[PDB]
């Protein structure tokens, strides 16, 4: 292996040979200078002008190690910032890769699978430019097999990481039949067994139903929904976090779409999720709560029912300052929707001081959706006769004195509301 | 619906 | 956390 650290000099001389084994060997040279750690060289190389020869190389059907050797070397380099992915898709990689999944060797066909996937990962646009070129079909095709098991562990990971980028980015969505033709092969790797292929596919979930409700649909109709609640459920935190982040997306659609969340079994996670030592899944399972507590009224009682309502409070009581501003907008969200019973409810789990308490933020929202929430919540209190019951439950836990300090705030939204509650209940 | 927010 | 949208092949 004397391909060891050649400079770019030798090995621009060596490319420029005219003989195919000293190309070879030169090619080689430049794939180790490039899968190195530290800083490898990737524009040293592009300014040799280097990025025509290695794509030319992908085209010699003849000589195997060097259609190898060149892919590589344009993956490290495809791999880099969006300029130098560029440069990659201007010496004209995106046919030549296509044209390589159909290779024989499999540790050839895997490493255009995997540079196509760095440039279709670098955005919208070259994501639509490989679509255009037709990778999608070549791709799908390496798939067709009666079990995914039969195929390499390695090379599958590959794949699925590479159709989760033809799934990725918005400004605009991947095209809605490209979409099309992807789903039913994403909804079969959902269901491996393998840790790797199962998180980049819940990524690839994740991505597509990041959107508008006729995207999420797509996604619903293809009957995932349970699989992404058990994947919800599982121990390793690189599956559960793209699984959470698409479950949340999901609620963010109908009334109708949420349904199918609850009836999969979703709130029944929510107690570990919304207690789970990661801040992000902690955050993000609040999120999800929130728009949950958003929907209908039969919505909100099952939220009651799986017992998720301590759960919020536990939440408002301690958590990161960002968790805590979701469980609030879960809480004004709840006030808003819920019914006087479902209301009365909250503060019997002891939800006042806890909100009360929260009014001492440096964030002017949360001290709006919090104030809005104790609107809600008196105006439940005045259809029971109740009202001065809860104005001694707030002034005994200190929150009034905090009330009266917002009546002076920098912001308008919040005096008013503020002197508002004043005026009506504590006089 | 009017209520749901996307994530911040 | 997040998958990443490009991938460098390391040496092995």
């Amino acid at each position: 292996q004397g391909t060891v650290n050649w400079s770019v000099e030798d090995i621009v001389k060596g490319i420029n040979s005219n003989n195919l084994e000293s190309q070879l060997q030169a090619t080689q040279a430049a794939r180790k200078l490039l899968s190195r750690e530290k800083q490898p060289p990737i524009d040293n190389i592009i300014r040799a002008g280097l990025i025509p020869k290695f794509v030319s190389f992908l085209g010699k059907t003849d000589c195997s190690p060097i259609q190898f050797e060149s892919a590589w070397a344009l993956t490290n380099i495809a791999s880099g910032t969006s300029e130098q992915t560029k440069a990659v898709v201007d010496g004209g990689a995106i046919p030549a890769f296509i044209s390589l999944l159909a290779s024989p060797h499999a540790h050839i066909s895997e490493q255009a699978v995997w540079a196509l996937g760095n440039i279709a990962g670098d955005g919208s646009a070259f994501r639509d430019l490989v679509i255009k070129h037709g990778a999608i079909d070549p791709l799908l095709a390496l798939l067709a097999v009666p079990d995914l098991s039969t195929l390499a562990c390695g090379y599958l990971r590959n794949l699925t990481w590479t159709l989760s980028n033809l799934c990725r980015n918005k400004n605009p969505a991947p095209p809605l039949d490209a979409v099309e033709q992807i789903l039913p092969t994403l909804v079969r790797l959902l269901h491996h067994n393998d840790p790797e292929v199962l998180a980049d596919s819940c990524w690839a979930i994740s991505y597509l139903t990041d959107g508008p409700n006729e995207r999420i649909e797509m996604v619903v109709k293809k009957g995932v929904v349970p699989q992404l609640v058990k994947l919800l459920g599982a121990t390793e935190l690189p599956i559960v976090t793209p699984a959470l982040r698409a479950i949340g997306n999901i609620v963010t659609g109908t009334d109708e779409q949420t349904q199918k969340v609850i009836d999969a079994g979703a709130l029944a996670v929510f107690p570990s999720l919304l207690t789970n030592p990661k801040t992000n899944i902690q955050k993000e399972a609040t999120w999800t709560m929130s728009n949950i507590t958003a929907g209908r009224q039969d919505q909100i009682q099952q939220v009651v029912n799986h017992g998720l309502v301590p759960f919020l409070v536990g939440v408002l009581s301690k958590a990161d300052f960002k968790t805590q501003k979701e469980a609030a907008w879960a809480i004004t969200n709840y006030t808003s929707g819920g019914t006087v019973e479902q209301i009365v409810y909250l503060v019997h789990c002891g939800i006042i001081e806890p909100l009360m308490n929260l009014l001492s933020a440096k964030d002017t929202k949360i001290i709006q959706v919090i104030l809005d929430a104790i609107s809600n919540i008196f105006q439940a209190a005045e259809k029971l006769g109740e009202t001065e019951k809860l104005s001694i439950m707030i002034e005994e836990c200190g929150g009034l004195d905090k009330i009266e300090a917002l009546q002076r705030h920098e912001n308008e939204s919040v005096y008013k509301a503020s002197l508002n509650l004043i005026e009506k209940y504590f006089s | 619906s009017p209520s749901k927010r996307a994530r911040p």
